[PDB]
RNA sequence: UUGCCCUCGGCCGAUCGAAAGGGAGUCGGGUUCAGAUCCCCGAAUCCGGAGCGGAGAUGGGCGCCGCGAGGCGUCCAGUG
RNA sequence: GGAAUGGGUUCGCCCCGAGAGAGGGGCCCGUGCCUUGGAAAGCGUCGCGGUUCCGGCGGCGUCCGGUGAGCUCUCGCUGGCCCUUGAAAAUCCGGGGGAGAGGGUGUAAAUCUCGCGCCGGGCCGUACCCAUAUCCGCAGCAGGUCUCCAAGGUGAACAGC
RNA sequence: GGCUCUCGCUUCUGGCGCCAAGCGCCCGGCCGCGCGCCGGCCGGGCGCGACCCGCUCCGGGGACAGUGCCAGGUGGGGAG
């Protein structure tokens, strides 16, 4: 009962974790950024045609609220294939290019043909 | 015994060892309703308290308080299950005979300030016992001088909260008697005669009895040294 | 802004192990590692204060 | 890991406020019509998270066996 | 170790029985040089190919010295000036203390700011002009608009030529 | 011991100082124990240490200052 401070703290009361009668949503909101959002088409210019052939990356036209492992994520299992490294730039009309280098044994050309880049 | 146990004492003087933890509850910045509810139970004391609100500083003794609890225990008012228990029993089991027996009520405290007050008016009430802690006092300032008035003994007694459990409340302003059985009569005659030479007897000089004007501890400590001194010079006068 | 010089003094706390810094302002003729003392009981010396 | 309790905790003041202030750690070569310390090649590094070494740490005492070396028991050490 | 017969020393100072000089050593920086990187690459030059829009393939070279009140940057040292004394915080680190923790002689234990290995680094900006034509001034306006780099000659000199 | 006043532990030094020693009480567990006294070991809490009581944290003001509303003066500071 000895006070050994002169100074009144505010006693430490429980705080009772929320048990709702209730969720005030009936459902949880569908995932509208999905794979398919988030890959809206490849880009198919000569700078992305050397890209292709030269530095085996493919260049994609993605959403701008995916980020890097989103897009990673998204076209490693839409085409089935390995990804080692994706750069990202917002083009100033809007637009977020995604450069997706693929692991060295796919092959960027291969790929491209499946998907009918060319 | 090991010769490697030695005594290692700790000067507590100004400069020394650091300061024990000591009890400061006496220097502890309280917060305001702590200092609020404190400095209020002191301006009671320091201010002179007119007699009216002053007279509920005097209560019933603890024996004569626990005499009385003991008395009203026995005359408690239903507690509304229980009513529901004595109404269906007393619904079924008068079917069977004659309904119509209203027969007695029998005897029960009286709660509340407003019902209290109409049983004294009409000298209804054989014995009334009020709070001393009603807040705010107006509800019961009068109530002392109006037993008085009518004649009704009235004790004050210590505790709001202990009547409110009599009447299964949380608090209770007062409670009065208006009959009892056979057997407490005497019981309750007995208090009605300690209680009349307490309260009722008295009160003319309840009436100008008044309260506080208390000056604080370290004030009347000043107040004693100066008077000593005054005593010296007496004393040296005398010589 | 200020003419008058300055001392960091430094004390102990009594109630707590910790030290105290207080800055003082300098009376003329203390120096650095002369110690200071304050209170009632202390001497009439430059740089005490009583 | 979870709830409680004890212990200790001044957060002596939420928060915002610098693309010139403070602020870990990337450089060389090559490449485009236009990009680049950002791409490619090569060589590093900082920060954050959870295997193999190495260190800690293998010292001394006394008896016994053994040509000896070495081993055995047993006690005492060891946060370089 | 012990200095007056004072000595050491700077452009200037300044330093010394509170330890000069002299001898031996310790620490910090290390942007320089050599090495790993590294010559394979770059560059110069002379050739030979081709898929003639190849990071093409070869040969040889990329060397040896000097100088400085030079200039710029950088790092130090040492002063002067002030009734002027020239941020804060994030963040990181060392020490004092010693509550603890660790295993009983091992296949040791807690533990580890040593070496190596494994995984990850999300978001936004990044083009170009930056000005006698991409900015403001109604304009491709003699105005205005904050910076870094800075060769040879003459000469005191980012003067003028 | 009676009556009063004062005092409570720190002043050669540019060190250190917290997270209780010690005494006392009680509760235990474990292992022996010779069936009997209990002991050893491993601990946990507590009081003293650090006195008791008390009604404003301490100190300085103080029914003044101040504030509220009137009243008179001053008021090119300002308005017309
Ligand atoms: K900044
Ligand atoms: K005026
Ligand atoms: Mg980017
Ligand atoms: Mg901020
Ligand atoms: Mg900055
Ligand atoms: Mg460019
Ligand atoms: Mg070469
Ligand atoms: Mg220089
Ligand atoms: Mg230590
Ligand atoms: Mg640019
Ligand atoms: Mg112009
Ligand atoms: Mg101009
Ligand atoms: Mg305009
Ligand atoms: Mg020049
Ligand atoms: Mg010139
Ligand atoms: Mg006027």
């Amino acid at each position: 009962k000895i006070r050994t401070s002169p100074t009144f703290r505010r006693p430490k009361t429980l705080r009772l974790r929320r048990q709702p009668k209730y969720p005030r949503k009936s459902a949880p909101r569908r995932n509208k950024l999905d794979h398919y959002a988030i890959i809206k088409f490849p880009l198919t210019t000569e700078s992305a045609m050397k890209k292709i052939e030269d530095n085996n990356t493919l260049v994609f036209i993605v959403d701008v609220k995916a980020n890097k492992h989103q897009i990673k994520q998204a076209v490693k299992k839409l085409y089935d294939i390995d990804v080692a490294k994706v750069n990202t730039l917002i083009r100033p009309d809007g637009e977020k290019k995604a450069y997706v280098r693929l692991a060295p044994d796919y092959d960027a050309l291969d790929v491209a043909n499946k998907i009918g880049i060319i | 015994v090991n010769p490697l146990f030695e005594k290692r004492p700790k000067n507590f003087g100004i400069g020394q060892d650091i300061q024990p933890k000591r009890d400061l509850t006496r220097f502890v910045k309280w917060p305001r309703y702590i200092r609020l509810q404190r400095q209020r139970a002191i301006l009671y004391k320091r201010l002179k308290v007119p007699p009216a609100i002053n007279q509920f500083t005097q209560a019933l003794d603890r024996q004569t308080a626990t005499q009385l609890l003991k008395l009203a225990h026995k005359y408690r008012p239903e507690t509304k299950q229980e009513k529901k228990q004595r109404l269906l029993a007393r619904a079924e089991k008068k079917a069977a005979g004659k309904g119509d027996v209203p027969t007695k009520r029998p005897p029960v405290l009286r709660a509340g300030v407003n019902t209290v007050t109409t049983l004294v008016e009409n000298k209804k009430a054989q014995l009334v016992v009020i709070a001393h802690d009603v807040d705010p006092i107006e509800l019961v300032v009068f109530l002392p001088a109006l037993c008085r008035k009518m004649g009704v003994p009235y004790c004050i007694i210590k505790g709001k909260a202990r009547l409110g459990r009599l009447v299964h409340r949380k608090t209770c302003t007062t409670v009065a008697f208006t009959q009892v059985n056979s057997e407490d009569k005497g019981a309750l005659a007995k208090l009605v005669e300690a209680i009349r030479t307490n309260y009722n007897d008295r009160y003319d000089e309840i009436r100008r009895h008044w309260g506080g004007n208390v000056l604080g501890p370290k004030s009347v400590a000043r107040i004693a040294k100066l008077e000593k001194a005054k005593a010296k010079e007496l004393a040296t006068k005398l010589g | 802004g200020r003419g008058a010089p300055l001392a960091k003094v430094v004390f102990r706390d009594p109630y707590r192990f910790k030290k105290r810094t207080e800055l003082f302002i300098a009376a003329e003729g203390i120096h650095t590692g002369q110690f200071v003392y304050c209170g009632k009981k202390a001497q009439l010396n430059i740089g005490n204060v009583l």
